[PDB]
């Protein structure tokens, strides 16, 4: 399915991704599209924050899902 | 009486005022949120940016002010700082822009029933509020 | 190359390193610069916090590149 994740910067990105995909494996595509890295990303949605290894299914995430990224706290 | 504070950070406020450098910014967003150095000169910071990105409001910022209300961490001291702080997070804004309902979706969707009465205060202001 | 490293509220130290110079050995050169001992630095460029081992050259950071010198002490 096609899920978009709205930065808090002002943009958003259309991943390519499935249910049986795992938080973790999200996280990556985003780092190969931007530069942030996983260590430092924050993944929020209609529910809660998704913690890595689950599955975009455990948190029933469809398709078409507005995925809130945030850095972590930091300055620069 | 005032504190030479004031009246430091009110000269740098009227420096770099008419100037988008990516400089004061990666110098004052640190110093406001590096997690290490206390809170003092942190907070004051955190409001003159707030002064000079009153329009236009960037992304860092935003994201760690956030990131804070969240996670805080700046915990190394406290006292009492949370109104200039949580004032801020609303005259980030222009005003007019459903941004900022985004925003607060974010706020609610994780838990810290702390944060509440901020909730309450930018909620009260801009949409949903006037009838 | 001469890079430059802003201290949060200190001064711009300038030191000669190279691409193929390892972020610790930067670290190393401030140490004896200052006093500012490593397990106790924190380089961040752009926001992205400069991990060690690396080298200026993985971060693409060029000559009178502008280092934010930035100070930690976590862990509990």
């Amino acid at each position: 399915m096609q899920i978009f994740v709205k930065t808090l910067t002002g943009k958003t990105i259309t991943l390519e991704v499935e249910p049986s995909d795992t938080i973790e494996n999200v996280k990556a595509k985003i780092q190969d599209k931007e530069g942030i890295p996983p260590d430092q990303q924050r993944l929020i949605f209609a529910g809660k924050q998704l913690e890595d290894g689950r599955t975009l299914s455990d948190y029933n995430i469809q398709k078409e899902s507005t995925l809130h990224l945030v850095l972590r706290l930091r300055g620069g | 009486d005032t504190k030479i504070s004031s009246a430091a950070i009110l000269g740098l406020g009227i420096a770099f005022a008419g100037s988008k450098n990516d400089e004061v910014l990666g110098l004052l967003l640190p110093i406001a949120a590096s997690t290490d150095l206390p809170i003092e000169t942190a907070a004051m910071a955190s409001l003159a940016l707030a002064h000079v990105f009153v329009g236009t409001c960037n992304g860092d910022i935003t994201t760690s002010i956030m990131d804070n209300f969240l996670e805080r961490t700046a915990i190394e001291l406290k006292t009492d700082w949370v109104r200039f702080l949580a004032l801020a997070l609303g005259i980030l804004y222009m005003g007019q822009g459903e941004q900022v309902d985004d925003v607060l979706e974010t706020i609610s969707a994780i838990e810290h029933p702390m944060t509440s009465a901020i909730e309450v205060l930018v909620g009260s202001c801009a949409y949903t509020g006037t009838g």
